[PDB]
RNA sequence: GAAAAUCCGGGGGAGAGGGUGUAAAUCUCGCGCCGGGCCGUACCCAUAUCCGCAGCAGGUCUCCAAGGUGAACAGCCUCUGG
RNA sequence: CCGACUUAGAACUGGUGCGGACCAGGGGAAUCCGACUGUUUAAUUAAAACAAAGCAUCGCGAAGGCCCGCGGCGGGUGUUG
RNA sequence: GUUUUUUCACUGACCCGGUGAGGCGGGGGGGCGAGCCGGGCUCUCGCUUCUGGCGCCAAGCGCCCGGCCGGCCGGGCGCGAC
């Protein structure tokens, strides 16, 4: 369809994060009085999670796979979609661009995208998402 | 840019956040080159899964 | 009793080559199993000017195929190569522009330069600034490819050993007339000691064996012996037809 | 305005070098100095950086070319000939 | 059918709606009134994947002029040279179906 | 139309770090602390400290560079200085 | 409201003096030679001599040509073709 | 047979070229073509070519082997890489 949906994967293209994986949680087709471009809010993963190996510790496996994510608003040509989507909810009640006033509240933010990012790691759905863009 | 132009021995003296701009490979390749090589590293590995799925056709029929 | 200047051009000192801004020995890659068995992808990165070779050279940035490093190779750059365009190079390499492989491995009638003319010396045959090197025939049996030179002498080969596809960038150079003796005196600052000529008939007996004279005039003939010895063998050496050429 | 009659870019030599030799030569030097049509962007840009040796100045492509001209009649020739003996191998 | 594109090309400038350039049909595509994308023969690779890679996830098809950019400007008659074309809507063209 | 010493950034992710703290490993941040040995250093630098047998009209590499006249670092005249 | 430097024009005027010193091309018509620029016998020859671009042959496809070296699995051209 | 001896290839001194002396030669396991009513063979390829990314320090699958109270806290060895 139109492919720049709320469940889409998208390669961040330019600023801190380049070259992270970002998923959309809002589509914003037209510009909005504060962000004139067409732009789409995305939750990323900053810190990726590593290469894990059989016969590592329980406690060490623990240490590897520690997603750290990003939230971030991004243009559609800051922005390069793909044809892979995940199926995560991440709730508007909290990945939101009400959240881009409080450092406080970015830290739930910061740390909701992490979970969802996390405890569907060890699913092995989506093990395209968490393996790093090789550049 | 974001990089002191300054004589090679001086940057010593600099601080970290002086002598790289924040970003992968930031202070060491330009931003435009940067994004062209992100999409090549996407786009080149995309096309490598068509090879993979028309590999999965053409021995399956004799 | 005093040396010829040919003799002194031999020794050393003031004769030798400036290789001083040369950008270094344009020679081909070394045969490996990435070479024999099949081909090896790496990428031109800038097409460059060598002080003291009209053609230009080409620093072509191959992967290492064992180790993590990465190789580069100052290649002699063919006519139509350009920055970023990939040069394939092996026996399984395709017959295009750049992508050099061995020439048992290419039809006859085909253009090469930079091409060995013993398997392993990594380039010497027909690798001036615009010259072309044609592959007549093949004898699969010796392994004897016979190859069309420069010059125009047909050389016997090993067949196995390899040529970059196409003709030498800098093609065309002699057309230019130097208008000036300075761009001439420049041209040779960039090689070596040996361009303001002065013609024996101009120097004293003493020093050259067409000296002397109250005529400007050689007075023995200007042909002489191959076996003629170190000094003497001056002028037109082991001349078999000499004079005004004609037709062919 | 038109200020020299059938001499042009080696009007600079003046009296010297002879009538042939700056008849000839002409040819060459308008050639090595033209601003040419480039391939890779279009960008009348392919100026000539040294010898055989061309450079797009929008690109950044530097192109192996002839010595005076972007394009020699020999290099062309051998290009489709080369190209030629290309397909008739592969098949 | 090589001289009927130049002849379709002008049917879309003069009655139908185009947009001319890279940036600005890159954004015509993603807003999914690319009913169709032209690419120039020189356009960099990168960006002819780039733009046959939108069109994958459009579902609009890459037609691959049979020119240089040069060529492509004087087809889509303009003055400037241009790599990249997307047609809004075609107008009274059939370059859809041919 | 120089090399090399030297310096820095990057890409990788082997590792290390602490278990909710009296936090840890760690820091190219701001202060603090201690140290820097060895040799040359005067003066002439040219119509008198150099080389030409000499206070020899020769020769001998550079830096700074006022006002007027003027195209002008031309020539002539003047200021500081000698 | 603040101008910074010239070009042009006409007046008037001196005993026709005035680029006032300084700076600072004698000119034409032919001949021979060397195209030119460059260079050259430091201390008697700066030349028409040398060099020169251009032109033309000659050698050589590398165990090779050309040359060096008492010598060598030696060395120069050669980081060459 | 013995020697004089022209003519082909032999390698083993001897010379040359490359290399950071990195896969050479036979043979086998494994894929494309050929012939017999699951059968045993004659020869060919042996993995990268649409784009100025990425690639080192092995994943995987086997097997022995250190404690404490047949369940709990790791190293080593093979194919992978005939």
């Amino acid at each position: 369809g139109k492919f720049m949906k709320p469940g889409k994967v998208v390669l961040v293209l330019a600023g801190r994060y380049s070259g992270r994986k970002a998923v959309i949680v809002k589509n914003i087709d037209d510009g909005t009085s504060d962000r004139p471009y067409s732009h789409a809010l995305v939750a990323g993963i900053d810190r990726y999670p590593r290469k894990v190996t059989a016969a590592m510790g329980k406690k060490k496996i623990a240490k590897r796979s520690k997603i750290k994510s990003f939230v971030k608003v991004y243009n559609y040509n800051h922005l390069m979609p793909t044809r892979y989507s995940v199926d995560i909810p991440l709730d508007k009640t909290v990945v939101n661009k009400d959240v881009f006033r409080d450092p406080a509240l970015k830290r739930k933010a910061r740390r909701e995208a992490k979970v969802k990012f996390e405890e569907r790691y060890k699913t092995g759905k989506n093990k395209w998402f968490f393996q790093k863009l090789r550049f | 840019r974001g990089v002191r132009a300054v004589r090679p021995k001086v940057l010593m003296r600099l601080s970290k956040t002086k002598k790289h701009v924040s970003r992968a490979y930031g202070g060491s390749m330009c931003a435009k080159c940067v994004r062209d090589r992100i999409k090549r590293a996407f786009l080149i590995e995309e096309q490598k899964i068509v090879v993979k799925v028309l590999k999965a056709q053409a021995q399956s029929q004799k | 009793g005093r040396v010829i200047r040919g003799q002194r051009k031999g020794a050393g000192s003031v004769f030798r080559a400036h290789v001083k801004h040369r950008k270094g020995a344009a020679r081909l890659r070394a045969v490996d199993f990435a070479e024999r068995h099949g081909y090896i992808k790496g990428i031109v990165k800038d097409i460059i000017h060598d002080p003291g070779r009209g053609a230009p050279l080409a620093k072509v940035v191959f992967r290492d195929p064992y180790r993590f490093k990465k190789r580069t190779e100052l290649f002699i750059a063919a006519e139509g190569i350009h920055t970023g365009q990939f040069v394939y190079c092996g026996k399984k390499a395709q017959l295009n522009i750049g992508n050099v492989l061995p020439v048992g491995t290419m039809p006859e009638g085909t253009i090469v330069c930079c091409l060995e003319e013993k398997p392993g010396d990594r380039g010497k045959l027909a690798r001036a600034s615009g010259n072309y090197a044609t592959v007549i025939s093949h004898n699969p049996e010796t392994k004897k490819t016979r190859v069309k030179l420069p010059s125009g002498s047909k050389k016997v080969i090993s067949s196995a050993n390899r040529a970059v596809v196409g003709v030498v960038a800098g093609g065309g150079r002699i057309d230019k007339p130097i208008l000036k003796a300075g761009r001439a005196y420049h041209k040779y600052k960039a090689k070596r000691n040996c361009w303001p000529r002065v013609r024996g008939v101009a120097m004293n007996p003493v020093e050259h064996p067409f000296g002397g004279g109250n005529h400007q005039h050689i007075g023995k003939p200007s042909t002489i012996r191959r076996d003629a010895p170190a000094g003497r063998k001056v002028g037109l050496i082991a001349a078999r037809r000499t004079g005004r050429l004609r037709g062919t | 305005a038109k200020r020299t009659k059938k001499v042009g870019i080696v009007g600079k030599y003046g009296t010297r070098y002879g009538a042939s030799l700056r008849k000839m030569v002409k040819k060459i030097e308008i050639s090595q100095h033209a601003k040419y049509t480039c391939s890779f962007c279009g960008k009348t840009k392919m100026k000539r950086r040294a010898v055989g040796i061309w450079h797009c100045g929008s690109c950044m492509k530097t192109v192996a070319g002839g010595a005076w001209t972007y394009n020699t009649t020999s290099a062309v020739t051998v290009k489709s000939a080369i190209r030629r003996l290309k397909e008739l191998k592969d098949q | 059918s090589l001289e009927s594109i130049n002849s379709r090309l002008q049917l879309v400038m003069k009655s139908g709606k185009y947009v001319l350039g890279y940036k600005q049909s890159l954004k015509m595509i993603r807003q999914g009134k690319a009913k169709l994308v032209i690419l120039a023969n020189n356009c960099p690779a990168l960006r002819k994947s780039e733009i046959e890679y939108y069109a994958m996830l459009a579902k609009t098809g890459v037609h691959h002029y049979s020119g240089n950019n040069i060529e492509l400007g004087t087809a889509c008659g303009k003055y400037y040279r241009v790599c990249t074309l997307s047609i809004i809507d075609p107008g009274d063209s059939d370059i859809i179906r041919s």
